[PDB]
């Protein structure tokens, strides 16, 4: 009973764990997208 | 010419960089607040040199080779010019005598030797000018007995760093008489973007007048990636398009030429050489990032410090799996290769 | 030769003419006499804003329906640098941001203009925030008090009530409003930018319901609109009201939402091919919106006591409070109310993150009895928090944590309150007490709203003397108090739970 | 004959001259807006030449009402500030107009904004540790005095409760004369600060300059190198120990990103100007201690969305002799002052310049703090019972130092309604010697927050 | 809009995609050359959407619903287009072929669907 | 994938303006006036058919770069093959 | 298979199958433990940590990096020693005697030198 409720938590834990990563992950998508973008039309705007 | 110097009325310097149809596109190597429209300029006649001698053993220089110490003028030898190419494949030579940093974790572990380049890739406060430094102060053991076959001359290149961190340095090196044999090259930061940029390549000139002379060169630069910083502001300013993260096209071509100049040379050339120790910074702690990642493959051998191995007591603190010298045990007397021959691949494991 | 030239040049009712036009920007040959920022007018009735003067054009961006506006139209200087008409005529008025009345009621009897790039009032014409702003919302006057001359942001999520929270705030001024002395009397402007139409609509019928329209100013740029108009529905909104702060009335801006105004400028800046800096936004967004804050201050008596405070909306994409728009405004602002999305849909409704939220002014605007009551409510809280945290997986329970878990739930249910019902600060400190002192510690975690709301209205039939004696003094003295301890122990026996039982 | 305004674009001004009569670099010129009730004068600075006589010019004043055409004098000098004892007491703007005098100053010697940084033979590095009384920075970041110190951290965190610490630890009691330069923090502050400093008596022995976030970028840039100028004038003519402190010093560099922008110069990395290391040089280099006198300098550095490696903070960073760090997620568990340990720094923080009592106690504290930030990764997920003994006795202590790292501020006696405390260097080491060896092990990680010294902490364990 | 104005009946509009609106417009914006914003979309976004749904609305007793279809890119609710389209819109309901197998038509999923007038 | 490379190339090189990951504006219609060819005929037309199988390469598994979001949007169905899988055993 | 014949192909496509398998298992092994896993998976990770290290080898040019000699193992060789460690029959050898060995005469010897 004791391992049920540890493991519960730790499945809450790791639901929470993958939000926080993957909310991360999508404004680190976000960037490298704008970043890129930011360079190739400073490149044409140069020409 | 391209790449002459120009004289403007002040005293100070230019170089002659783009060559328009109509115009010359130069940059100020010096305090440019005194220039102003419609003023002369002259010509030199020379191509982009500098100063360099013996003379210049214990002297702080700014990069055009003129002193900043205060200690009056210096007595140069010649000029040589910046951008005389590097010895080509039929003139080196293989390392085989060893750079002695009384390091442990690097002597043993990943070798240093006269003719590598060895990159002290690193994060903010993690001992890359700590090792550097330190190098440096080894090298008298080997000065006090006055031979020219082992005695190392050293020539330590601060760009960006601040003024008093410079003269840290200096006085750290006094303390251990360093500065008998030492020239130290300074663009501090207040220094415009010229001075920033062409600090490294003064370095290497200065010491390749000693390399081709049959003399040992070490050559710290601290560190590349102000210099990288300070050619991104030029061509920006001189706007040519940037290539990727906002660095110029060529900014390979910055530290490559930098970099290969610095050599063993065969026995038909004096056999003197050349042993450079870059630094790089890297901004949060990876190594995966483009400017470190092209000095990584210029150079010969990473000593990757790593600031979560610094703070749990493994000073110095090189992460001993990304950590290598790709000439390895050829670069160590015999009995360290006979006692360490594994130890980099046992720590790794 | 060279000097009957340049006299010529300068011997040129002036009109001027479109040479180019596009997406919301046109550019004028002509015009050699136009001021930076002049406020020029074209043939349909069509505004713009001079921004760049080249040598032989005039850019500007346009304001309203950028359709009407074609190559070879003339146009005109109004002589105006860019300002607005204002005055107490636009007091219960809706108007676009050039000040044009949008609500059909009829013209506006404007007493003059102002500019809008007026400098804020320097370091020495201001004073310390020392005077309550009450809101009337419970979670907010306890824990996070606003003083006049401070800027509160409401940062939060999408549909957390970020709206609703500063509908109740303007709301709750009628009950000083009625009062006639302007040293009471605040007075609101509410900016709407990048809003649903029926949003605007919706809040308009809320605040004509609860009487706020006596006293209220709606800004709208409905998401219809240009760029340019949801790019000044801020700076208008400050200028409307600076013009009330500076003779010595008190002042209340909400601006909804200020994220809204920075995606305009973003558009504004991009269309005029300016390169940009972090997120695409240029350089200038953090000088878009402290420019338009810091006009927010209270003045010294040497130029009229007047103020004015500002609770600007930031919408926050998925709780990301370190996103950059987010961190640049909490930068300028003095404080936060952080709505956090996930106790909202649990029914914490204000969902004020008691935690995240602070106030840098503090209780140095905050009325004493409201100090003494609520003051250490935040901690009580804050600990209440990690507790559940905990216990939410504890095996055994001690009985001092489980009666201090158990004040902190009947504490989160006594902060929330419903929609529309502001709570006068001589209410919010009897509901507040009936909390810290401990009087809900035998009411069931259902009820405890109700008893609330039911021991309010039972005070405010009887026993006036407890809200009277509170507005008079601002401190709750002990000869008031004896008898606030006394009705609540009558009224406890005489209420009874919709399930368990009655009460001691 | 005299300059004409030729093209305008916000802050940003071009005026064309007659052939021989062009400025040089850096000089203010003066121009004159005549609308209406939003009439001034001008100060233009020029920052380029353009060529064919035509200069461009940056605006110390919003450009708005400015027509093309109107006539502009050249002053042939740099902005000016004015300078002397007499300063001491007052307000200015970025120009040096004062803000609570009008007239004031006008008689004073005016030096130059515009000047090079001291020459590298009158250099020499400091050392003296400077004791401020606050744990975690005495502890592990030990300041210097006479050196260049600053406070890094994202919004909404702690610059400016930490700034007004940092005067009560250091400028209430320091026997020199202090500087302080407002750099576009917001100007509620400005009024706090300015009457602060008169309830505490202070004022009389400062001199504050201001650039708040309203002023246009143009002043919001120069406002650094004015306040500067009036501190090298105390250094070098009166030979007095100086303080300077600036908040907010990322503010300059965003106000040279504005402005290079609408020069026309091409965007950089995440769109700041080329020549951001350069501009940031050409000041910090100024703020240094040439050889027997001192100018101790305290520089807060804002981070934008929490990105320590944006190009700002990351060209900033070489110039610092001490940097305090603050987090976010530090500030989230209620530890404040809310520094991060492991990121903070202190180059003096070595056995020869603080004895080895001192350097044992930073490194085995670091180690602890370092040894648990490795093991977040698995409590995030398990919590503690899944570590081996060898881990589990470690975390244990970890807690506790990382919250006994918390300090009552004077400073936040204002809004927590508790006293501050002060723990003299030794109380400290004495402290994170026995909570590293074991010796508060059995305290509940509850008593810890915000204490002060050890009697303190018996104090507060004795009462759970 | 003419059958609620002129005929005076209520209408019901479905649009699928809403998300290709938000494309097209951006690669219209492209070949104008005009800068593009966050991850590449055009700069009038907000409004160019704005100016579309604020006119599906009811007036004078007359009324368009409307359904739309939306598309998510990467599944990410803060991307621009997801995240200016879900500014606009009142209802949310979501088909699961988890409860379509149960034999469950119309296949309304009761918990991951939501609405906004629920008060 | 080597379709709008290629485009790419010819595009930049004309100087067209580019929009997201260096693509000129029109890629989408690139690919759907190709593969909106594909079909089944009326009757009328003698019950004729075309069946398209585009193939695209997707770089470290990713599905929402420029090209893989298109052609996801343009198609009736699509066959995720991913190399975790073909590693496991489970060929194709 | 029809170009190496079938026992390369089994033998390369079931040293490839346990290798993924392992590495998929890292991320559990290095949070909850070796200790935890089926007896089935646990077998396995102790033969990709095997396999593993016999990948590697001494080449000649790195004589310099190691200071060993060079070898060369034969494809027969290589095929069978493959076969015998995914079927578990260096199981019972210490983990370590299969870094940069070689062959199985190698392997043997290093393994009798522990």
């Amino acid at each position: 009973a004791s391992r049920r409720r540890a493991m519960k938590s730790a499945t809450d834990n790791a639901d929470d764990l993958i939000k926080a990563l993957t909310l991360a992950a999508n404004r680190e998508r976000q960037a490298q997208i704008t970043q890129e973008i930011s360079e190739i039309v400073g490149g044409a705007n140069a020409l | 010419m391209t790449q002459e110097l120009l004289e403007f009325p002040g005293g100070v310097l230019g170089v002659a960089l783009n060559l328009d149809e109509h115009s010359v596109g130069a940059v100020i190597l010096g305090e440019f607040e005194k220039i102003e429209e419609g003023q002369q300029v002259k010509r030199t006649g020379e191509v982009l040199s500098v100063p360099v001698g013996d003379a210049f053993l214990g002297r702080v220089v700014n990069p055009l080779g003129q002193p900043i110490d205060g200690q009056g003028d210096i007595a140069a030898e010649t000029r040589r010019a910046l951008e005389l190419q590097a010895p080509s494949v039929v003139q080196r030579q293989s390392v085989s005598e060893p750079l002695q940093t009384g390091i442990k974790a690097i002597d043993a572990m990943t070798p240093i030797g006269r003719g590598q380049r060895q990159l002290i890739i690193g994060d903010r406060k993690t001992g890359k000018t700590a090792v550097c430094v330190d190098t440096i102060l080894n090298q008298r053991e080997a000065w006090l007995t006055g031979d020219p076959k082992q005695q190392v001359r050293c020539v330590y290149v601060a760009i960006g760093q601040k003024g008093t961190t410079i003269a840290s340095v200096k006085r750290a090196l006094e303390e251990g008489g360093a500065m008998e044999y030492t020239t130290i090259v300074a663009a501090p930061a207040s220094d415009a973007a010229g001075f920033k940029w062409l600090a490294p390549y003064t370095g290497s000139a200065i010491g390749q007048h000693w390399m081709y002379n049959g003399k040992h060169v070490l050559i710290v630069f601290d560190d590349l990636s102000k210099q990288a910083d300070a050619y991104r502001a030029i061509s920006l300013l001189l706007r040519r398009p940037p290539g990727r993260e906002a660095f110029p096209g060529d900014v390979f071509y910055l530290h490559s030429r930098l970099l290969e100049r610095c050599a063993k040379l065969s026995d038909e050339l004096g056999g003197g050489s050349m042993t450079g120790l870059p630094i790089i910074e890297t901004k949060a702690n990876d190594i995966s990032a483009f400017i470190p990642t092209n000095v990584i493959s210029i150079t010969d051998g990473q000593c990757f410090l790593e600031s979560d191995l610094f703070n749990q007591g493994v000073r110095p603190a090189i992460n001993v799996g990304v950590s290598v010298s790709r000439v390895g045990g050829a670069a160590q007397i015999k009995a360290m290769k006979e006692v360490a021959g594994s130890l980099r691949l046992d720590l790794s494991q | 030769i060279e000097g009957a030239i340049e006299d010529y040049v300068s011997s040129f009712e002036e009109i001027g003419t479109v040479i180019d036009a596009g997406d919301g920007i046109a550019h004028v040959e002509g015009l050699p006499s136009v001021m930076t920022q002049e406020l020029l007018e074209f043939p349909g009735g069509v505004l713009g804003v001079a921004l760049n003067l080249d040598e032989h054009s005039v850019g500007a961006v346009i304001l309203g329906e950028f359709e009407k506006i074609e190559e070879g139209q003339q146009v005109k200087r109004t002589g105006e640098v860019l300002s607005v008409p204002v005055g107490d005529a636009f007091l219960g008025r809706v108007v676009n941001p050039l000040g044009q009345p949008i609500d059909g009621q009829g013209d506006i009897a404007a007493e003059t203009r102002r500019a809008l790039e007026l400098q804020a009032p320097s370091v020495v014409q201001r004073q310390s925030v020392s005077e309550p702003l009450q809101t009337g919302i419970k979670a907010i006057d306890a824990m996070t008090p606003i003083g006049r001359g401070q800027r509160q942001l409401i940062i939060g999520d999408r549909k957390t009530g970020k709206t609703a929270v500063c509908v109740d705030t303007i709301l709750n001024q009628r009950e000083a409003w009625l009062t006639g002395d302007p040293k009471q009397q605040v007075r609101c402007v509410y900016v709407a930018i990048g809003q649903k139409g029926t949003t605007i609509a919706s809040v308009k019928r809320a605040l004509e319901e609860g009487g706020a329209m006596e006293y209220t100013t709606i800004v709208a740029a409905p998401a219809s609109d240009a760029a340019g108009f949801k790019w000044l529905a801020p700076y208008t909104g400050s200028a409307i009201g600076q013009h009330w702060m500076y003779n010595g009335k008190h002042v209340l801006i909400v601006f909804d939402d200020l994220s809204k105004q920075a995606d305009a400028y973003r558009a504004i800046s991009l269309l005029l091919r300016r390169p940009p800096g972090r997120e695409a936004f240029p350089g200038d967004v953090f000088y878009l919106h402290s420019r338009l804050l810091e006009r927010c201050a209270k003045l010294s008596d040497e130029l009229g006591g007047g103020s004015m405070t500002g609770l600007p909306i930031i919408e926050t994409k998925a709780n990301d409070i370190s996103a950059f728009i987010p961190t640049n405004v909490i930068s300028i602002t003095d404080g936060q109310c952080f709505l956090e999305s996930d106790l909202f849909n649990q029914g914490v409704r204000p969902a004020i993150n008691v935690g995240v939220s602070v106030s840098r002014v503090g209780g140095a605007a905050q009325i004493k009895a409201m100090k003494e009551v609520a003051g250490s409510l935040r901690l009580d809280l804050s600990q209440y928090r990690e507790l559940e945290a905990f216990a939410a997986f504890a095996s055994d329970l001690d009985a001092a944590s489980k009666a201090q878990l158990d004040r902190g739930a009947r504490l989160v249910e006594l902060l929330k309150q419903p929609q529309y019902s502001p709570l006068a600060v001589e209410e919010q400190v009897v509901a507040i007490f009936l909390g810290t002192q401990g009087h809900l510690d035998s009411v069931p975690v259902e009820d405890v709203q109700r008893f609330e709301s039911e021991l309010l209205e039972h005070v405010k039939a009887s026993h006036s003397d407890i809200f009277d004696g509170i507005r008079e003094t601002k401190k709750l003295s002990e000869e008031a108090e004896e008898k606030l301890v006394s009705v609540i122990n009558e009224f406890k026996k005489g209420f009874q739970a919709s399930d368990g039982s009655s009460v001691v | 004959t005299a300059g004409r305004v030729v093209r305008i674009t916000g802050p940003v001004v071009d005026v064309e001259f007659p052939r021989g009569s062009v400025p040089e670099l850096f000089n203010a010129l003066h121009a004159e807006i005549t609308f209406g009730a939003l009439a001034k004068t001008l100060t233009l600075e020029v920052a380029q030449h353009l060529g064919d006589s035509l200069v461009r010019c940056i605006s110390m004043q919003p450009t708005d009402g400015l027509v093309r055409g109107v006539e502009v004098t050249d002053t042939g000098a740099s902005i000016s500030v004015p300078v002397g004892d007499g300063v001491k007491g007052h307000v200015f703007n970025a120009l040096g107009d004062c803000l609570d005098d009008p007239g004031y100053g006008k008689d004073f010697e005016h030096w130059s904004i515009h000047r090079k940084p001291p020459a590298f033979s009158d250099l020499e590095p400091r050392t003296e540790m400077l004791e401020t009384g606050l744990k975690v920075v005495d502890l592990l970041t030990p300041y210097v005095r006479g050196g260049k110190i600053a406070l890094f951290g994202g919004a909404g965190v702690g610059k400016t409760v930490l700034i007004q610490e940092m005067i009560n630890r250091i400028a209430r009691n320091f026997g020199g004369t202090s500087v302080f330069a407002g750099v576009g923090e917001r100007t509620r502050e400005g009024n706090d600060l300015w009457v602060e400093l008169a309830d505490a008596n202070v004022l009389k022995d400062t001199a504050l300059v201001f650039g708040q976030m309203d002023e246009p970028p143009g002043t919001r840039m120069r406002v650094a190198l004015s306040a500067l100028t009036m501190a090298e004038f105390f250094r070098d003519e009166q030979g007095q120990d100086v303080l300077l402190f600036i908040d907010n010093i990322f503010r300059f560099t965003q106000a040279g990103s504005e402005v290079s922008t609408l020069l026309g110069r091409m965007p950089s990395a995440v769109g700041y100007q080329p020549t951001l290391a350069d501009e940031m040089g050409e000041l910090q280099e100024r703020i240094t201690s040439t050889r027997g006198r001192s100018i101790t300098s305290m520089q807060a550095v804002y981070v934008p969305a929490d990105d320590y490696t944006d190009p700002a903070p990351a060209t900033t960073f070489a110039h610092l002799d001490a940097t305090t760090e603050l987090s976010r997620a530090v500030f989230s568990k209620g530890i404040f002052p809310a520094v991060d340990p492991l990121a903070s720094s202190s180059t003096i923080l070595d056995p020869a310049i603080v004895g080895d009592e001192h350097y044992r106690v930073a490194q085995e504290v670091i180690r602890i703090l370092q040894r648990y930030k490795d093991l977040q990764d698995i409590i995030a997920i398990l919590g503690i019972d899944e570590l081996s003994e060898e881990d589990k006795q470690l975390v244990n202590r970890a807690r506790r130092i990382e919250r006994f790292l918390s300090q009552n501020m004077m400073a936040a006696e204002q809004f927590t309604g508790q006293p501050g405390s002060t723990v003299p260097l030794k109380e400290t080491i004495e402290a994170f010697d026995k909570l590293t060896k074991g010796e508060f092990d059995h305290l509940p990680e509850q008593a810890f927050f915000l204490i002060g010294g050890l009697d303190d902490l018996a104090k507060k364990a004795e009462s759970l």
